[PDB]
C-alpha cells in the first residue's frame, strides 16, 4: 500500500535527499539489548544488558577491547560488530608500530567514519547494521563517542543505545551534573550507569549474568566486569 | 644469477611506465586524475573476457595511448574452463 | 521506458544510443552562446558570460581554457564536465609533445579527444560527457584553425564553428557573411579587428548589447593563446561604439 | 462457504482444545495457526470480544511477579494456550489499515510475556515480530495508534544469535 | 553472472547485431567495384554545417599501400577500427614477413575485432559495415564487405547505407567481368550521383582506387624493387574533370 | 488461509524498515526441518545423538554419518547433511590440524567454532559481512583445558551460542521444552545418555532401537567416540526398565 | 544466460540449435578407401565472389577437413584453434594429429561457451573428415552443445531428416570413393531447396589414397573439377 | 521444503527451487548407469541408446571411462559435461602420483569430482554440471571393491549397488531383492550376470544396449565385448525358458 | 511509461540531467546553515550549530574544519560526506606542500577538490556526495572564497551561504555587498556574519543553538585561518542581539 522505490540499494537517493537503506541500518540498533555509556572529567563507563535465546544458552558478548586506552559496546549486529572492532584494533596496533603513540580516540572516530561512509557510497554491499559506543582516555582526558553507522560520530557526556533506550537516555539527561563531576570515586559513576540502564528494564531485573560493566580513565586501563565482579554493582 | 642484465627491466616495463605515469598525474593534477584513469581501465579490463582471444583490446589501446605504436612485445607475442574458473574465482 | 535501451549505451531496435542523445541536451544546460572565427594570422573565441548573483566573483566564471602554449578551447556544457575534459586535453597535449618532439596539432588533439568519446559511446558502463569542446590554434601546418568535438565522438575542422542554445542564428549570419565575402577567413591583419568583428556578430545575432563584464574573448596568434580581461574587451567595445 | 454454525462451532472447540493439549507442544502451535483461519473469517465483533475475553482471562493481570511470569512461561500449558490463542487473534488481522483499538491493547498484554524467555514468551515474540513485519509498509501511520511506552514495549523482540 | 549481451532470441537470431545493422543501414552510402586491372571504393561526405571543412573528414582510408577502406554507419566506430587495422597490418605481418599482408588476411583480422565485440558483456557491437579493397601478388585485385557480426564476404561489387539496395541493383545491371579501372570509376560516379543527399561535385565525393603502382608517390628513387603505392585517393580536380566527362 | 506477505521479503543484502535481513532469518528456520540431533553437555562428557532415517540396505553407512570426528577432542552433529556440511567439517578438520602444527597444541572449541563461523561470513572463499547464510546447523561439541566441555550451535549466520543442551531438527520445540524442564548441573554421563534417549524416544514416532538411533560422546579421557549398536541397545533396555520401575 | 530450463535443459543451446537448423545442408560419407564431404551453399547474390577459395569446407591440416553449418564468423575462430592444435601436436610428437583428438578438442571448447553466463555458445555444427593409422578413414559430427558422434554417413544443418533417410537406404559398408561421390551428389539433389544442383551452389572435397602407398590426399575441389563429377554422375547440367 | 506444508498460505525464501534442482532433472533424462560390487570385483554397466544404422561403432566411446589403471567412472546426464568432468579427474589422478609417489585413492577421486561439481553450484552465473556419476575401483595394496555415486550438488555416497538415470527406480527395486549384502556375488561371472539381469529389465531391446566394465584388484581393468555379453544375455534367457517350463500345474 | 532514470548515477534523464546529483543537493538543503564572508584581506566562516540534547559535549563538536593551514572549510548536509571530502582536501594540500615546497593556491585546491567530486558523478558503482562545501583562504594572490556542490560545480564568491537558512542568508549577503561595494573590513564581517546567522535561525525559533566563527585575515591573523572566540565573539553576539531585538 505504500511502496518505497528508493530503498533497494545503498547508493540510491530519495527525491528528498534521504538514504533510506542507511536509515534502516539505524533501525537495526533498536534490535539490540540496551547499553549505556557515560563520562565524568576523568573516567568513561559502559554498562550493557546481555540477552540469551533460551535459559540453557550462554549470554551474548557486548563489550569489546581494542587497546589498553579504549574499547566499545555494540547494540546492533554482533557479527558485523566484529568487523569494526577488528579494524579498530588493527588501527591501534598500526599507531603503536608506525607512529609510536597510541591512537587518540577522536582519531579512532575519524577512521570508523571513513570506513562506514565507504560502505554507504559504493554498490555491491550494505550499510553497517550496528551502532557503537566507544569509550577512551588519552592526553585530552575522558572521552565518549557515539558512532552511528551512517558514517557519523559525536562527542557526548553520555548516551544509551538499543531497544527501550529513551528511558535510560532521559535519566542520564535528568541526572547529568550528577555523573560529570564524579571523578576520583569511579564506583558511583558505575552506580549512575546502573540506575540509567535500570530505567530501560520494564520490570525485568539486573542479574549477576545478565549485566556487564567496563571502565577506562586515568591510570586504570580499559577493564571488563562479569559474574560476581558485577554483583557488588547490582 | 647468470641471467641477462636487461631481463627484469623489460619484464616489468609496461607496468612500470603506467605506474610512473599515474604518480605524475597524481602530483600535477591531484588524486582525482589517476582515480578516474584506473576506474576506466577497470571497466575495460573487467567487462571484456573471451577465452579464445588474448590479443589485447581496442579500447585499452585508446586509453593507454598505444593506438598507433608498436613495441617488439606487439610483433613477438608469447583451457576454456581454466580461464572460466580464474575469471570467476575457483 | 524500454528497459536497458534508454539507461545504458546499447542499441535500440531503431539503433539509437539514448545515453548519447541525452548528453547533447546536457550541453545546453549553461544557456551560454559561444562564437569562434579565423582571421588571417589568428583565431578568436567570444563567449556569453552569465553572472546573475551579485555574490559571484566574475574572475572565477570562465568557459575558456588554455590547453597549451598555442592551443585553447571554449566549452559548451556544465562546468564540472568542462573542467574534466580540459584537464584531459592538457594532459594529452603534454604527453604528445614529449613522445613526438613537436607541439600537438589542434587536429590531433580533436581526434585524440574524439577517440576517447567513442569509448563512452560503446562501453555500457561508461557515459558520454555532457560537453562540446571547441579547440582553436594557429598551427604552423594549417595556420589559424578551429576544431569542434562532441559527446558522440564525432570531430571535424571548421572556419567559424559555434555552440549554444541560440547557435542557429549566429551560424546562419556567419554562413551569409562567408557566402558574400567568399574568402574562408576574415581578412584583418591584426587580432583587434577580428575580436571586434566577432563582438559585432554576437550583438547582431543575440539581439542585445554587451557590457565589458557581460562578454568574454580569446586571442590565438602564433606562439600564444591567451584570454582578454574586461578592459581589453572594453577597448574593443569602445572601438565598436566609435564606429557606430 | 460450505460449513454451518454447528460444524464451524465443533471445529472451533476442537482447535481451541488443541491449544491446551497436555502432551504435544507442536499440536498447541499448529492449533493457533488454524484458529487464525477461523477468526479471520468472522464478519461480526461479538464472537471475537468473547474469544479475546477467554484468552485474556489467563493474561491481562499483575497477579504474577516477574519470577512467576518467568517460571510459568517455562512450564504452564494454560497460559501457553492463552498466549497462542491471543496471538492467533492478533495475526488474523494483518492488513486492516485503520488499526482497531483492541489490537494495541492486546499487543500490550502479549508484550509483557515477550520478555519471559521460554515457550509462553516465544509465542508472544513470534506474534509481535510477525505483526511488525506485516505492518512494516504502514508503520508511519500505525505508530500513531500507540502510546510512546507501548511502541517501546514492541521493540526488543528479535532474540537472534546475530542481534546483540 | 547474467552478464552477456547479444544473446540468442528464441527464433535463432542474435538481436543486438540486428539493431547494429539498422545503424549501418542509416549511413551515407559507400560502394566498391572490382575491375580487370584495379579496384574502386567511393562515398559521399555529409556536412554537419557548410562552415565545416570536409578536407578534414576523410571517409576513404589507406590501410596499407595496396589496401583501402570505406564505411557506412557510425563514423566514430570507423576511426577506431581503421587505426587498429593499420596497427594489425604492421605488427602481425609486415614485421614478420617484411611485406604487407594480403586483403584476405587483413579482412579476417578486422572481422575478428568485430566478432569479439558481439560475444562480450560490457560492449555493444560496431555500428559500421566496412568495405575493404586491395591488391596482392598471388590473389590479385580483391573487394570484401565486413558487417557488425564479424562476417566477411568477397564481392565483385557492393554497396552499404541508405541507397544500398538501389545501388546494388545498379551494380548488378552494370557489372561485367571485363571492366577496366576507368570504366569502374565511371560506374561508381554514376552510382553515387543517384545516392547523393547533398550537392554532387569533387568536394562532396570521396573516391579511391587500388590500380597500377605509382612510383611518383613512393617519394624516393633508386629502388625499383619497391614498385610504389597501388592505393591512390583521387584529387578533387580529377573528380571534377571526370565529373565533366559524365 | 489468508496471505501475509511483505515487500521486504526476498531481499538480499538489504535491511527491512526494522533492519531485518530476511535471507539469514529464513535460513535460521530450517532448524525445524532436519532429522533430530540433540546435544547434552556435562562435567563428565558431551553426549551427542541423532535419529537415523532407515536406509536402503545398499547404501553403506559411512555415506551418511551425521555424527562426525573433527579431531580427537571435537565432533559435529548435523540435523541435515549437505556438501556444505562436509565443507564446514573439512574446513574444521583442516583448521584443527593447521592449528596443531602451527601452535603445537590442540584447538580451543570456541576458536574452532569461530573459524567455521568465519567461513560462513565469507560465504566460503570485498569486506566479509553477515548478509547471506551458508550451509546448515552444526552442534559442535568438544573439550579443551581452558573452557571444558562445550556444546555450540553454529548457525548459517556465522554466529553461535554455547548451550548446556540443544535440540535441532523436527523435535526442536518439544525436545527443548523437556531439556530445559529436566537438565541439571548434577547430570552424570550415564544420566545424560538416558536423558538423550528419553528425549529421542518422545520425538521419533517409532519404537526406539539401535537401528533408528545413534549416540556418541566427547570425553576428555577416551576422546570422541561414536557408540556401538550393542551399547545403544543395552542403554535402551536400561531406559525400558527405568520407566517400568515407576 | 546459461541457466537450466526446469526440465534440466539449456535454453541457449536450444536457440543455437534453432539457428543452425536454417544454416545450409552438408553431407559426409565414409567409403572403404576414402571420405567425401559436400555442402550446399545459398548463393542468392550474383555479385558475391563464387570461386572464392572457401566458405563451407576447410582444411585443418594435411589429412583433416571440415564442413560448416552455422555462423561462418563463429566457425573460423574454432577452425583456427583446431589448426593451431594440429600443428602444436605435430611439433610435439613429430606425427600427424589423430582425428578423434582434434574433433573432441573443438567439442571441449564449445561446451565451455555453454556453461559460463558471460559467453554466448557457438552457432556451429561440424562434419569432420580425415585419416590416421590408429583407426583409418573417420567421419565425425559435433554441434553447439559440445556433443560429438562417429558416423558412416551423416548430414548437418537444414534438411537433416530427409538426408539421413536417403543415406540410410543407399549406404553400403563395402562401397568405393566414386560410389560415395555419386551418393553424396544424389542425396543433395534429392534434398535441395533449390530447383537443381550446380557447381557454384555446391562445395565438394575428398580424402582418397591415390596410387602411391604413403599418400593420403585432400582435394578440395575447384569449380571445374566439381563440374566434371556433376557431368559424370548423371546430375549433368550439360550442353 | 516442497509439497503440502504451508503456514498462513506461503511465500518463498532463498531456497529449494534452484539451478541444482534443474541439473538433477537433466541427470534423470540421461541413460541408465548401474554398478554392483562382488566378493573381489566391481562391475559397472551402462545403457547405450540403440545405435542408429549409419552410426560408426568401432570408434564410439565406451560410456564407462577409465580415469586411471585402477579407477573407472560412468555417468548419466549430459555427455559433453561428463567429458569435461572425466578430463579433470584423469589429470587430477596422474598429477596425484607425480606429486605424492602414490596412485589416487578411489575416495579422493570421488571427493575431487563431487568437489569440482560443488564449485560450479556455489556461485557466479556458471551453471552446475547436468551429470551424476558412478566412481568405482580399488585402492592400491588392497582387495576391497569400492563404488561411489556423485550428484550435481556435489553430494556423494558409497553403495554396494546403485543405479542412476532413466527408469532407475525399477532397477534399484530389483537390486534390493537380488543383492544380499551378507553374501554378495562370490565370483565375477555372477556379478556380471546380476548386472546383465538388472539392465535387461530397463534397456530398450537387449544385448545391443548393455555394456559392462569389470574392475579387479591390482589394475586388472577389463571391458567385456558384445560377444561376451551376448553369451550372458543368452544364458539368462535360457534360464527364463527353463523356469517357465518348470511350472508345476 | 516509467522513470528509472533517477534510480542510478551514470544516467541522463530525458532532459539530459543526473537526477542523483539533483537528489544529492536535497540532502544539502536539509543541512546546518553556514556562511562564509570575504573581506578586503581575508575570509570569515560562521555556523549556527543546533544542540539537540544538553549531552552534546561543548567546544569539541565542531562544524568548521581547518583544511591545510591557510584555508578554512564549512559544509552542510549529510555529515559523513563532508568528513570524507574534508579528509581528501587535507591530503591534497599536504601533497602539494611536500612536492612544490609552498602552500597550495586556493584556486588550485578548489580545482583538485572539484575534480574528485565530479568523478563520483561518472559511474553507477558509486553515488554523488550529498554535501556542499564552503572553503576559502589567503594565499599569494590574497583572499579567495569558493562554494562547491554535489554536482562538482564550483565558483568563487564575495559571500556564500548553504543549508536550511540559505534564503534569508543570501538576501542579507546581498544587502552587505550592496551597502559595502568596495568590501567590508575583517571586524565588520564577523559582526555582520553573526547578524546574518541569527536572522537565519528565525526559521527554527524553538531549536536552541551555538554560534561558531573563524578568521583568515592577512592583518588580524597574519593570513592563517584561526578561530573567533572570547571578547570578539561576545562583541559579535551583542551586535547580533541588539539588531535582532530591533526595538
Amino acid at each position: 500500500m505504500f511502496r518505497n522505490n528508493y530503498d533497494g540499494d545503498t547508493v540510491t537517493f530519495s527525491p528528498t535527499g534521504r538514504l533510506f537503506q542507511v536509515e534502516y541500518a539505524l533501525e537495526a540498533i533498536k534490535q539490540g539489548s540496551v547499553t549505556v555509556g557515560l563520562r565524568s572529567n576523568t573516567h568513561a563507563v559502559l554498562v550493557a544488558l546481555k540477552r540469551n535465546a533460551d535459559e540453557l544458552s550462554s549470554y551474548q558478548k557486548k563489550i569489546i577491547k581494542c587497546d589498553e586506552h579504549m574499547g566499545l559496546s555494540l547494540a546492533g549486529l554482533a557479527p558485523d560488530a566484529r568487523v569494526l572492532s577488528n579494524y579498530l584494533r588493527q588501527q591501534c596496533n598500526y599507531s603503536s608500530l608506525v607512529f609510536n603513540r597510541k591512537l587518540a580516540v577522536e582519531r579512532a572516530g575519524h577512521l570508523l567514519c571513513d570506513k562506514a561512509q565507504k560502505n554507504t557510497q559504493s554498490y555491491g554491499g550494505r550499510p553497517y547494521g550496528v551502532g557503537l559506543l566507544i569509550i577512551g582516555y588519552d592526553k585530552s582526558g575522558a572521552h565518549l563517542l557515539e558512532f552511528q553507522p551512517s558514517g557519523n560520530v559525536t562527542e557526548l557526556y553520555g548516551t544509551a543505545i538499543g531497544a527501550r533506550s529513551q528511558g535510560a537516555k532521559t535519566y542520564l539527561e535528568r541526572t547529568l551534573d550528577t555523573f560529570i563531576k564524579i571523578d576520583g570515586n569511579p564506583d558511583e559513576l558505575i552506580k549512575a550507569g546502573v540506575e540509567a540502564i535500570s530505567q530501560s528494564l520494564r520490570d525485568e531485573s539486573l542479574t549477576v549474568d545478565n549485566l556487564s560493566i567496563a571502565i577506562v580513565g586515568k591510570d586504570t586501563p580499559f577493564t571488563i566486569y562479569d559474574g560476581e565482579a558485577v554483583a557488588k554493582y547490582i | 644469477n647468470d641471467r641477462h642484465p636487461l631481463e627484469s627491466t623489460l619484464k616489468n616495463w609496461e607496468t612500470t611506465q603506467r605506474q610512473r605515469q599515474m604518480e605524475q598525474y597524481r602530483q600535477i593534477f591531484g588524486i582525482a586524475e589517476p582515480m578516474k584513469r584506473t576506474m576506466e581501465m577497470e571497466i575495460v579490463n573487467r567487462t571484456d573476457f573471451n577465452p579464445l582471444s588474448t590479443n589485447g583490446s581496442i579500447h585499452r589501446d585508446i586509453l593507454l595511448n598505444k593506438e598507433c605504436s608498436i613495441d617488439w612485445e606487439d610483433v613477438y607475442p608469447g583451457d576454456v574452463h581454466s580461464k572460466i574458473e580464474k575469471q570467476l574465482g575457483i | 521506458a524500454a528497459g536497458y535501451d534508454r539507461h545504458i549505451t546499447i542499441f535500440s531496435p531503431e539503433g539509437r544510443l539514448y545515453q548519447v542523445e541525452y548528453a547533447f541536451k546536457a550541453t545546453n544546460q549553461t544557456n551560454i552562446n559561444s562564437l569562434a572565427v579565423r582571421g588571417k594570422d589568428c583565431t578568436v573565441v567570444i563567449s556569453q558570460k552569465k553572472v546573475p548573483d551579485k555574490l559571484l566573483d566574475p574572475t572565477t566564471v570562465s568557459y575558456i581554457f588554455c590547453i597549451s602554449r598555442t592551443i585553447g578551447m571554449v566549452v559548451n556544457g556544465p562546468i564540472p564536465d568542462a573542467r574534466n575534459a580540459a584537464l584531459r586535453a592538457k594532459a594529452e597535449a603534454a604527453e604528445f609533445r614529449y613522445k613526438y618532439g613537436y607541439d600537438m596539432p589542434c587536429d590531433v588533439l580533436a581526434k585524440r579527444m574524439a577517440n576517447l568519446s567513442q569509448i563512452y559511446t560503446q562501453r555500457a558502463y561508461m557515459r558520454p560527457l555532457g560537453v562540446i569542446l571547441t579547440f582553436v590554434s594557429v598551427d604552423e601546418e594549417l595556420g589559424p584553425s578551429i576544431y569542434k568535438t562532441d559527446p558522440a565522438g564525432y570531430y571535424v575542422g571548421y572556419k567559424a564553428t559555434a555552440t549554444g542554445p541560440k547557435q542557429q542564428e549566429i551560424t546562419t549570419n556567419l554562413e551569409n557573411h562567408f557566402k558574400k565575402s567568399k574568402i574562408d577567413h576574415i581578412n584583418e591583419e591584426s587580432w583587434e579587428k577580428v575580436v571586434e568583428f566577432a563582438i559585432t556578430h554576437m550583438i547582431d545575432a543575440l539581439g542585445t548589447e554587451f557590457s565589458k563584464n557581460d562578454l568574454e574573448v580569446g586571442v590565438a596568434t602564433k606562439d600564444k593563446f591567451f584570454t582578454l580581461s574586461a578592459e581589453n574587451i572594453e577597448e574593443r567595445l569602445v572601438a565598436i561604439a566609435e564606429q557606430d | 462457504l460450505q460449513l454451518t454454525e454447528e460444524e464451524k462451532n465443533k471445529i472451533l472447540e476442537f482447535v481451541v482444545s488443541n491449544l491446551y493439549n497436555e502432551q504435544f507442544v507442536e499440536v498447541r502451535v499448529r492449533a493457533a495457526s488454524i484458529l487464525s483461519d477461523i477468526v479471520h473469517n468472522w464478519k461480526e465483533e461479538q464472537p471475537l470480544l468473547s474469544l479475546i475475553e477467554r484468552f485474556a482471562k489467563g493474561l491481562d493481570v499483575n497477579k504474577y511477579t516477574s519470577k512467576e511470569r518467568q517460571k510459568l512461561s517455562k512450564t504452564d500449558i494454560k497460559i501457553h494456550g492463552n498466549v497462542l490463542g491471543l496471538g492467533a487473534i492478533i495475526s488474523a488481522f494483518p492488513y486492516v489499515f485503520p488499526l482497531p483499538p483492541w489490537i494495541p491493547k492486546q499487543l500490550s498484554n502479549l508484550s509483557s510475556w515477550a520478555r519471559t524467555s521460554g515457550m509462553t514468551g516465544q509465542a508472544a515474540k513470534n506474534t509481535i515480530s510477525e505483526f511488525k513485519k506485516v505492518r512494516a509498509d504502514t508503520w508511519k501511520f500505525d505508530r500513531a495508534s500507540f502510546n510512546t511506552e507501548e511502541l517501546e514495549d514492541l521493540e526488543g523482540v528479535l532474540w537472534r544469535s546475530y542481534y546483540a | 553472472y547474467s552478464f552477456s549481451l547479444t544473446t540468442f532470441s528464441p527464433s535463432g537470431k542474435l538481436g543486438q547485431i540486428d539493431y547494429a545493422l539498422t545503424a549501418v543501414k542509416q549511413g551515407v552510402t559507400s560502394l566498391g567495384i572490382k575491375a580487370t586491372n584495379g579496384v574502386v571504393i567511393a562515398t559521399e561526405k555529409k556536412s554537419s554545417s557548410p562552415l565545416a571543412m570536409s578536407e578534414t573528414l576523410s571517409k576513404v582510408s589507406l590501410l596499407t599501400p595496396d589496401i583501402g577502406a570505406v564505411y557506412s554507419g557510425m563514423g566514430p566506430d570507423y576511426r577506431v577500427l581503421v587505426d587498429k587495422s593499420r596497427k594489425v597490418a604492421h605488427t602481425s605481418y609486415k614485421r614478420i614477413y617484411g611485406e604487407y599482408p594480403p586483403t584476405k588476411l587483413l579482412v579476417s583480422e578486422v572481422a575478428k575485432i568485430m566478432q569479439e565485440a558481439t560475444q562480450s558483456g560490457g560492449v555493444r557491437p560496431f555500428g559500421v559495415s566496412l568495405l575493404i579493397a586491395g591488391h596482392d601478388e598471388f590473389n590479385g585485385f580483391s573487394l570484401y564487405q565486413v558487417d557488425p557480426s564479424g562476417s566477411y564476404f568477397p564481392w565483385k561489387a557492393t554497396a552499404i547505407g541508405k541507397g544500398s539496395v538501389a545501388a546494388k541493383t545498379f551494380l548488378e545491371k552494370r557489372w561485367n567481368d571485363e571492366l577496366e579501372l576507368e570504366d569502374a570509376i565511371h560506374i561508381a560516379l554514376l552510382t553515387l550521383k543517384e545516392s547523393v543527399e547533398g550537392e554532387f561535385n569533387g568536394d562532396t565525393i570521396e573516391l579511391a582506387i587500388i590500380g597500377d603502382e605509382n612510383p611518383d608517390l613512393l617519394g624516393y628513387t633508386g629502388i625499383p624493387t619497391d614498385k610504389g603505392p597501388r592505393f591512390r585517393k583521387l584529387t578533387s580536380q580529377e573528380i571534377n574533370d571526370r565529373l565533366e566527362a559524365l | 488461509m489468508f496471505l501475509t506477505r511483505s515487500e521486504y521479503d526476498r531481499g538480499v543484502s538489504t535491511f527491512s524498515p526494522e533492519g531485518r535481513l530476511f535471507q539469514v532469518e529464513y535460513s535460521l528456520e530450517a532448524i525445524k526441518l532436519g532429522s533430530t540431533a540433540i546435544g547434552i553437555a556435562t562435567k563428565e562428557g558431551v553426549v551427542l545423538g541423532v535419529e537415523k532415517r532407515a536406509t536402503s540396505p545398499l547404501l553403506e553407512s559411512d555415506s551418511i554419518e551425521k555424527i562426525v570426528e573433527i579431531d580427537r577432542h571435537i565432533g559435529c552433529a548435523m540435523s541435515g547433511l549437505t556438501a556444505d556440511a562436509r565443507s564446514m567439517i573439512e574446513h574444521a578438520r583442516t583448521a584443527a590440524v593447521t592449528h596443531n602444527l602451527y601452535y603445537d597444541e590442540d584447538i580451543n572449541v570456541e576458536s574452532l567454532t569461530q573459524s567455521v563461523c568465519d567461513l560462513a561470513l565469507r560465504f566460503g572463499e570485498e569486506e566479509r559481512l553477515m548478509s547471506r547464510p551458508f550451509g546448515v546447523a552444526l552442534l559442535i561439541a568438544g573439550h579443551d583445558a581452558d573452557d571444558g566441555y562445550q556444546l555450540f550451535h553454529a548457525e548459517p549466520s556465522g554466529t553461535f551460542y554455547r548451550y548446556n543442551a540443544k535440540a535441532i531438527g523436527s523435535g526442536s520445540e518439544g525436545a527443548q521444552a523437556e531439556l530445559l524442564n529436566e537438565w541439571h548441573s548434577s547430570l552424570t554421563l550415564k544420566e545424560a545418555e538416558l536423558l538423550v534417549l528419553k528425549i529421542l524416544k518422545q520425538v521419533m514416532e517409532e519404537k526406539l532401537d539401535e537401528n533408528n538411533a545413534q549416540l556418541s560422546c566427547i570425553t576428555k579421557q577416551d576422546g570422541f567416540k561414536i557408540y556401538d549398536n550393542e551399547k545403544t541397545a543395552e542403554l535402551i533396555k536400561e531406559l525400558k526398565e527405568k520407566e517400568a520401575a515407576e | 544466460t546459461t541457466i537450466f530450463s526446469p526440465e534440466g535443459r539449456l535454453y541457449q543451446v536450444e536457440y543455437a540449435l534453432e539457428s543452425i537448423s536454417h544454416a545450409g545442408t552438408a553431407i559426409g560419407i565414409m567409403a572403404s578407401d576414402g571420405i567425401v564431404l559436400a555442402a550446399e551453399r545459398k548463393v542468392t547474390s550474383t555479385l558475391l565472389e563464387q570461386d572464392t577459395s572457401t566458405e563451407k569446407l576447410y582444411k585443418l591440416n594435411d589429412k583433416i577437413a571440415v564442413a560448416v553449418a552455422g555462423l561462418t564468423a563463429d566457425a573460423e575462430i574454432l577452425i583456427n584453434t583446431a589448426r593451431i592444435h594440429a600443428q602444436n601436436y605435430l611439433k610435439t610428437y613429430n606425427e600427424d594429429i589423430p582425428v578423434e583428438i582434434l574433433v573432441r578438442r573443438l567439442s571441449d571448447i564449445k561446451q565451455g561457451y555453454t556453461q559460463h553466463g558471460g559467453l554466448r555458445p557457438f552457432g556451429v555444427s561440424f562434419i569432420y573428415a580425415g585419416y590416421d593409422d590408429r583407426y583409418g578413414y573417420q567421419l565425425y559430427t559435433s554441434n553447439p552443445s559440445g556433443n560429438y558422434t562417429g558416423w558412416k554417413a551423416i548430414s548437418v544443418g537444414a534438411n537433416t531428416s530427409a538426408a539421413q533417410t536417403l543415406l540410410q537406404m543407399d549406404y553400403k559398408d563395402d562401397m568405393k570413393v566414386d560410389d560415395a561421390i555419386e551418393l553424396a551428389l544424389k542425396t543433395l539433389s534429392k534434398t535441395t531447396d533449390s530447383s537443381a544442383l550446380t557447381y557454384d551452389r555446391l562445395e565438394f572435397a575428398t580424402i582418397r589414397k591415390g596410387a602411391n602407398d604413403g599418400e593420403v590426399y585432400q582435394k578440395i575441389f575447384k569449380p571445374q573439377e566439381i563440374k566434371d563429377i556433376l557431368v559424370k554422375t548423371g546430375i549433368t547440367k550439360k550442353d | 521444503m516442497s509439497g503440502y506444508d504451508r503456514a498462513l498460505s506461503i511465500f518463498s525464501p532463498d531456497g529449494h527451487i534452484f539451478q541444482v534442482e534443474y541439473a538433477l532433472e537433466a541427470v534423470k533424462r540421461g541413460t541408465c548407469a548401474v554398478g554392483v560390487k562382488g566378493k573381489n570385483c566391481v562391475v559397472l554397466g551402462c545403457e547405450r541408446r540403440s545405435t542408429l544404422k549409419l552410426q560408426d561403432t568401432r570408434i564410439t566411446p565406451s560410456k564407462v571411462s577409465k580415469i586411471d589403471s585402477h579407477v573407472v567412472l560412468s555417468f548419466s546426464g549430459l555427455n559433453a559435461d561428463s567429458r569435461i568432468l572425466i578430463e579433470k579427474a584423469r589429470v587430477e589422478a596422474q598429477s596425484h602420483r607425480l606429486t605424492l609417489e602414490d596412485p589416487v585413492t578411489v575416495e579422493y577421486l570421488t571427493r575431487y569430482v563431487a568437489g569440482v561439481q560443488q564449485r560450479y553450484t556455489q556461485s557466479g552465473g556458471v551453471r552446475p554440471f547436468g551429470v551424476s556419476t558412478l566412481i568405482a575401483g580399488f585402492d592400491p595394496r588392497d582387495d576391497e571393491p569400492k563404488l561411489y555415486q556423485t550428484e550435481p550438488s556435489g553430494i556423494y555416497s558409497s553403495w554396494s549397488a546403485q543405479t542412476i538415470g532413466r527408469n532407475s527406480k525399477t532397477v534399484r527395486e530389483f537390486l534390493e531383492k537380488n543383492y544380499d549384502r551378507k553374501e554378495p556375488p562370490a565370483t565375477v561371472e555372477e556379478c556380471v550376470k546380476l548386472t546383465v539381469r538388472s539392465l535387461l529389465e530397463v534397456v530398450q531391446t537387449g544385448a545391443k544396449n548393455i555394456e559392462i566394465t569389470v574392475v579387479k584388484p591390482d589394475s586388472d581393468i577389463v571391458a567385456l565385448s558384445s560377444e561376451e555379453i551376448n553369451q550372458y544375455v543368452t544364458q539368462i534367457e535360457q534360464e527364463k525358458q527353463e523356469q517357465q517350463e518348470q511350472d508345476k500345474k | 511509461i516509467g522513470t528509472g532514470y533517477d534510480l542510478s548515477n551514470s544516467v541522463f534523464s530525458p532532459d539530459g540531467r543526473n537526477f542523483q546529483v539533483e537528489y544529492a543537493v536535497k540532502a544539502v538543503e536539509n543541512g546546518t546553515t553556514s556562511i562564509g564572508i570575504k573581506c578586503n584581506d581575508g575570509v570569515v566562516f560562521a555556523v549556527e550549530k543546533l544542540i539537540t540534547s544538553k549531552l552534546l559535549v561543548p567546544q569539541k563538536n565542531v562544524k568548521i574544519q581547518v583544511v591545510d593551514r591557510h584555508i578554512g572549510c564549512v559544509y552542510s548536509g549529510l555529515i559523513p560526506d563532508g568528513r570524507h571530502l574534508v579528509n581528501r582536501g587535507r591530503e591534497e594540500a599536504a601533497s602539494f606542500k611536500k612536492l612544490y615546497k609552498t602552500p597550495i593556491p586556493i584556486p588550485a585546491f578548489a580545482d583538485r577538490l572539484g575534480q574528485y567530486v565530479q568523478a563520483h558523478t561518472l559511474y553507477n558503482s558509486v553515488r554523488p556526495f550529498g554535501v556542499s562545501t564552503i572553503f576559502g583562504g589567503v594565499d599569494k594572490n590574497g583572499a579567495h572564497l569558493y562554494m562547491l556542490e554535489p554536482s562538482g560545480s564550483y565558483w568563487g564568491y564575495k559571500g556564500a551561504a548553504t543549508g536550511k537558512g540559505r534564503q534569508s542568508a543570501k538576501a542579507e549577503l546581498e544587502k552587505l555587498v550592496d551597502h559595502h561595494p568596495e568590501g567590508l573590513s575583517a571586524r565588520e564581517a564577523v559582526k555582520q556574519a553573526a547578524k546574518i546567522i541569527y536572522l537565519a535561525h528565525e526559521d527554527n525559533k524553538e531549536k536552541d543553538f551555538e554560534l561558531e566563527i573563524s578568521w583568515c585575515s592577512l592583518s588580524e591573523t597574519n593570513g592563517l585561518h584561526k578561530f573567533v572566540k572570547g571578547d570578539l565573539l561576545q562583541e559579535a553576539i551583542d551586535f547580533a542581539q541588539k539588531e535582532i531585538n530591533g526595538d
